[PDB]
């Protein structure tokens, strides 16, 4: 079965420098050019290096050009993309695609197998999330996630045992490069006053595990 | 070269027919692809050379050229054509671009907003930001602009905007506005509101706190 | 098609930088493949061939090679007008 599998995607410095490999598993690469394609987090496809290796050639694309540098190692059987002098541009999930060789109708598939694809981010500083109750005025309360880092954090009311009309809405980079997400549920007001809602969030990368409760 | 890529999101019910528009900028031969990325994976080919359709896929989807103008047709869409398909030329090697981005979307009756306002809590406060929040819960379509007024002033510029996927049994939205304020700029006023304008809605809803 | 082939082969042989043969090179190839469409395909694989030969050249920055090498296409795509007008 032919199929491409990517490693080396983590958190970097800016200005650091990181290695990505297309391990290529059931094809040979001297007979399929491999391309690199990222894509920035909620955003639309962009190209970013490729190497032919039957002929060396390489090629990248017009913003990425003077930092990255692919090559391939037929022995082997994967494509290295080496990317230097990172920025804060670069934070996207690196596919690693394939394509034929012309003449002839491989050519025309064009990637037509792509890869897992590995996230890259490029990070200042990992910190905890520090969560802020919403008091609550059908009445609607919620625990407020804010200056966290990095993705991703769980919420989870009462420990799990409420799940019903519960909405967590997706992380959005602030401006200082740390996400800050909410999450709401909706209860009737007659049982606003009965029963203690508890809000507790985990973060695996700063082992956080912070119990917040929300009170009228 | 560059790739436009219309409508940018459209609605359209199980059984309905689908057509997306995509026009080169230049002369591009047959040399268009369509994908289809469902949220969070990679994205799969289904049409290749801009009119013949990949071994593996549905015979529904269909393409077509005209001229410089190229077309993604779906016969009749299904519950699991519900994801976001791009358009790719290829001409070389070097000059691969990617259209915009069309989103499907499940579509149902109008339903109006229930909008809600929570003042910042004291906790908050003692680090020295405020943050009040606009909350809009089982709304239908997307579009909701939500507009913040402190003393009657319109404030641009400190408010994020966050909206949830559809639902999977109603398939409703949900809007969350953030307007984010230091402690000293909060403490100067005391009515704050933010107003909803929106379908469902005959005239805007202002929920509003003061303190 | 032809005529595209042949305008644009004077455009090479008149550039003198990288930028205008890779970008007249495109639009060579871009008719190649549109003509294929329409042993007479099997006379245009060697001729897309050559059109990646020059425009391989033509990107790694060598301009002077190009026009070098896409004299050799003026004789190949000579010889299919010459094959297709017969046909014709």
């Amino acid at each position: 079965e032919v199929q491409l599998v990517e490693s080396g995607g983590g958190l970097v410095q800016p200005g650091g420098s990181l290695r990505l490999s297309c391990a290529a598993s059931g094809f040979n690469v001297v007979d399929f050019s491999l391309h690199w394609v990222r894509q920035a987090p909620g955003k639309g496809l962009e190209w970013v290096a490729y190497i032919s290796s039957s002929s060396g050639s390489t090629s990248y694309a017009d913003s990425v050009k003077g930092r990255f540098t692919i090559s391939a190692d037929t022995s082997k059987n994967t494509a290295y993309l080496q990317m230097n002098s990172l920025r804060a541009e670069d934070t996207a999930v690196y596919y690693c695609a394939r394509w034929g060789y012309w003449p002839g109708e491989p050519w025309w598939k064009a990637f037509d197998y792509w890869g897992q694809g590995t996230l890259v981010t490029v990070f200042n500083q990992i910190k905890g999330p520090s969560v802020f109750p919403l008091a609550p005025s059908t009445a609607a309360l919620g625990c407020l996630v804010k200056d966290y880092f990095p993705e991703p954090v769980t919420v989870s009311w009462n420990s799990g045992a409420l799940t019903s009309g519960v909405h967590t809405f997706p992380a959005v980079l602030q401006s200082s490069g740390l996400y800050s997400l909410s999450s709401v549920v909706t209860v009737p007001s007659s049982s606003l006053g009965t029963q203690t809602y508890i809000c507790n969030v985990n973060h695996k990368p700063s082992n956080t595990k912070v119990d917040k409760k929300v009170e009228p | 070269i560059q790739m436009t890529q219309s409508p940018s999101s459209l609605s359209a019910s199980v059984g309905d027919r689908v057509t997306i528009t995509c026009r080169a900028s230049q002369s591009v031969s047959s040399a268009v692809a369509w994908y289809q990325q469902k949220p969070g994976k990679a994205p799969k080919l289904l049409i290749y050379s801009a009119s013949s359709l990949y071994s593996g896929v549905p015979s529904r989807f269909s393409g077509s050229r005209s001229g410089t103008d190229f077309t993604l047709t779906i016969s009749s869409l299904q519950p699991e054509d519900f994801a976001t398909y791009y358009c790719q030329q290829y001409l070389y090697y070097s000059l691969v671009t990617f259209g915009q981005g069309t989103k499907v979307e499940i579509k149902r009756t109008v339903a109006a907003p229930s909008v809600f306002i929570f003042p910042p809590s004291d906790e908050q406060l003692k680090s020295g930001t405020a943050s009040v929040v606009c909350l809009l819960n089982n709304f239908y379509p997307r579009e909701a602009k939500v507009q913040w007024k402190v003393d009657n002033a319109l404030q641009s510029g400190n408010s994020q905007e966050s909206v949830t996927e559809q639902d999977s049994k109603d398939s409703t939205y949900s809007l969350s506005s953030t307007l984010t304020l230091s402690k000293a700029d909060y403490e100067k006023h005391k009515v704050y509101a933010c107003e909803v304008t929106h379908q469902g809605l005959s005239s805007p809803v202002t929920k509003s706190f003061n303190r | 098609a032809f005529e595209t082939l042949n305008d644009n082969l004077k455009v090479i042989e008149k550039a003198d930088n990288a930028a205008q043969v890779k970008d007249a090179l495109t639009k060579m190839r871009a008719a190649a493949l549109d003509a294929q469409k329409a042993d007479f395909r099997h006379g245009f694989d060697i001729l897309v061939g050559q059109i990646d030969d020059a425009l391989k050249l033509a990107n790694e920055g060598k301009v002077k090679e190009a026009q070098a090498a896409a004299e050799q296409l003026k004789t190949t795509l000579a010889e299919l007008q010459k094959r297709y007008w017969a046909r014709t």
